[PDB]
């Protein structure tokens, strides 16, 4: 309700307080690949500012990073969109591993990226 | 009846703006280089955007005006 | 090839380690281009117009 | 580390997958 | 076959992410600059 249609001051704050509370929590990084499934998926129709919120994902995500269930979960999500190569959604894909690259960065020759 | 004009004016010039959803390559490129038409459009967007804000304050300062005095 | 070009365009683009793949676009995207073609497809006069035709319907009852 | 490998796998054909 | 033999090398949605996160451009301002000779000037003015 607040994070994708809310203003970016209500937008951050509604993320970091988010992270705050619920960032602890075991189905965190469940709820973190839910929305991104659910936002970023090429079946959403949904019009909001997926830049401006997924920057807002990556802050999460690195924020909550110390909850071992992000990027396990955001992995099983690449792992569950790949499947199709073991249809691929590239466009997903591509949300999905940009967001898992800058959070396992977190975790020099890549400098360049 | 002017913010209520100006409303109208972001209606009409948002109705033949369009969002192309990054699902594609060549939807990368227009996001990538903005088009000189795309970026006009903005810019009479903002101009217009920015007389509805504008009105918009005025309006609720000349309801607080009259507000005050009754 | 009428019929399998409008699966290509509605339906499934996806190809038929050295055998082509082609998996790196959506099903279904429009463009003004696709839109065009979809459009020559349907009005073009020829024995098999109907079955064109048929197949795009085919297509529109499944979506639905 | 299973699906590690699963996903690195799947990675890996996306790599050699990936044409025009 | 070609088609299949060649990955587009063009920008695409990846790119316009990085750059939402924020002709050729002169990168040795950014640099530093060293000699092996012990006794040479430093170099960083040019």
């Amino acid at each position: 309700h607040l994070c994708i249609s809310g203003t970016p001051k209500i937008r951050l704050h509604t993320g970091l307080l988010l992270v705050q509370l619920c960032g602890g929590e075991r189905w965190w990084g469940q709820f973190l690949s839910n929305v991104l499934q659910e936002l970023y998926n090429s079946e959403q129709l949904l019009i909001f500012p997926q830049d401006r919120v997924f920057m807002l994902l990556s802050c999460i995500g690195q924020r909550s990073l110390s909850n071992s269930g992000v990027l396990e979960s955001l992995l099983n999500l690449l792992d569950n969109l790949l499947s199709p190569l073991q249809v691929l959604d590239i466009p997903m894909i591509s949300w999905v591993v940009m967001l898992v690259s800058r959070l396992l960065d977190y975790v020099n020759q890549w400098s360049f990226i | 009846c002017r913010y209520n004009l100006a409303c109208h004016r972001l209606e009409t010039l948002l109705q033949s703006i369009d969002l192309p959803p990054l699902n594609s390559a060549n939807n990368a490129q227009y996001f990538l280089r903005k088009p000189d038409k795309a970026v006009e459009e903005d810019s009479r967007v903002f101009s217009a955007y920015q007389d509805c804000i504008q009105l918009q304050l005025q309006l609720n300062l000349a309801h607080n005006a009259v507000q005050r005095l009754k | 090839i009428g019929l399998k070009l409008i699966d290509i365009l509605l339906r499934n683009c996806a190809a038929s380690l050295n055998s082509p793949l082609l998996f790196g676009r959506l099903n279904g995207l429009s463009s003004d281009s696709t839109i065009d073609i979809l459009y020559q497809l349907g009005t073009t006069q020829d024995p098999g117009t109907k079955d064109r035709i048929q197949a795009l319907l085919k297509w529109v009852s499944d979506s639905a | 580390h299973e699906r590690c490998i699963s996903v690195v796998q799947k990675l890996v054909l996306f790599l050699l997958s990936m044409d025009f | 076959t070609s088609t299949r033999a060649i990955v587009n090398t063009a920008r695409s949605m990846v790119s316009t992410i990085m750059k939402f996160l924020d002709g050729i451009h002169n990168f040795a301002p950014l640099g530093t600059i060293t000699s092996s000779s012990p006794t040479a000037q430093p170099a960083e003015v040019l």
